[PDB]
């Protein structure tokens, strides 16, 4: 039984402009088995509609996933992505940087 | 160029849950048609770009009927590898499969595969010669011997260079707006200082299609690269992608450095540097 | 479209 973790990425789609609608995105990818978990935190809350795309795989048959919502950002609202997968001791959690 | 439709196929058992989640996708280049879940009282295949609804009933009762009798093979398949392995049913176990062909440009057949992976390992792939099996042990020796016995190589060409070409010129004629229109990436360059004496230069591209692209950090032979990071090529949600390349470099040197970019839908490559 | 019955493994 192959295991591999997550690898993971929080972005927005369009570079981000305070006021501005936009959307959260976290792709996961590299993973298997593909059993996953995903939440979308602003400032520590679960963002509720969040939706994923159909489970896909590569080439070296590791799964990946995106999981989008709608945000506008601001100056202090904290935005981060939050993993569980069975590679993981407890869920991961990853700060949005819009910068990166 | 070169053009390519690929369905993936995932199996996954589910011990005292009822039968395996089955989810299919299929993909013209880097762009999602199609996709089918069974976790559904009457599952169907469904479109997943918008222009698959100039498709009539007639396509999707098919694609239908074909995706639920794949998830019984692999129910099937997922009992057998169970046994072949000596395996529990108590364990959750997954079995993939990738097939599609890839047209040239010329619009004739290029490239076939057809592959079965379990548990995220190879397990029987056909080979380029499209005649010969590559099994990984002595189980997907039998699984090898039961595909030669039913002729299964002679049937996978009949579709992977017809009937796979032939549907893959019709989805590019259906789609051709969106499919054939090269989308060049939106670049720039930004600066973010580490300490008083290093900074990191991070090249952006944006708003891409399709996927590949390369990225690339050039220096004069002057500079004195500290560390470097090329992040995943990620989907940015709407059917592009976005992709960047940093270096950190001493302050005083970032103009030794240039960013290099080469993607399809570039007339010529782009070359950035920063510029406060 | 999709391959119609992979021989079983």
């Amino acid at each position: 039984m192959i295991q591999r973790t997550p690898k993971i990425q929080v972005y927005s789609r369009h570079p981000a402009e305070n006021g501005k609608s936009n959307f959260l995105n976290c792709y996961v990818s590299g993973f298997h088995p593909s059993d996953i978990e995903v939440d979308l935190l602003k400032n520590g809350e679960r963002i509720e509609k969040v939706e994923h795309s159909d489970l896909s795989f590569s080439k070296d048959w590791s799964f990946y996933l995106l999981y989008y919502t709608e945000f506008t950002p601001t100056e202090k609202d904290e935005y981060a992505c939050r993993v569980n997968h069975v590679t993981l001791s407890q869920p991961k959690i990853v700060k949005w940087d819009r910068d990166m | 160029g070169s053009h390519s439709l690929k369905y993936f196929h995932t199996s996954v058992s589910r011990p005292g849950r009822g039968e395996p989640r089955f989810i299919s996708v299929g993909y013209v280049d880097d762009t999602q048609f199609v996709r089918f879940d069974n976790d559904a009282a009457s599952p169907r295949m469904v479109p997943r770009a918008p222009w698959m609804e100039q498709e009539g009933s007639e396509y999707w009762d098919r694609e239908t009927r074909s995706a639920r009798d794949t998830a019984q093979i692999f129910r099937v398949n997922l009992r057998t590898l169970r046994g072949y392995y000596n395996q529990s049913e108590a364990g959750s176990h997954t079995l993939q499969w990738m097939h599609g062909c890839e047209l040239g440009p010329d619009g004739r057949f290029l490239r076939g595969y057809e592959q079965f992976a379990y548990d995220g390992k190879d397990y029987l792939t056909l080979n380029e010669d499209l005649r010969s099996w590559t099994a990984v042990d002595t189980a997907a020796q039998i699984s090898e011997q039961k595909s030669n016995d039913a002729s299964e190589a002679e049937h996978q060409r009949a579709y992977l260079e017809d009937t796979c070409v032939e549907w893959l010129h019709k989805y590019l004629e259906k789609g051709k707006e969106t499919l054939l229109h090269l989308e060049p990436p939106k670049t720039h360059v930004t600066h973010h200082p580490i300490s008083d004496h290093e900074a990191t230069l991070r090249c952006w591209a944006l708003g891409f299609y399709p996927a590949e692209i390369t990225l690339t950090w050039q220096q004069d032979g002057e500079g004195h690269t500290q560390d470097t990071e090329l992040v995943e090529t990620r989907p940015a949600g709407d059917g592009t992608f976005q992709k960047w390349a940093a270096v950190v470099v001493p302050s005083g040197e970032e103009q030794r450095y240039t960013c290099h970019v080469q993607h399809e839908g570039l007339p010529e490559p782009v070359t950035l540097r920063w510029k406060p | 479209i999709m391959y119609n019955y992979p021989a079983m493994l």
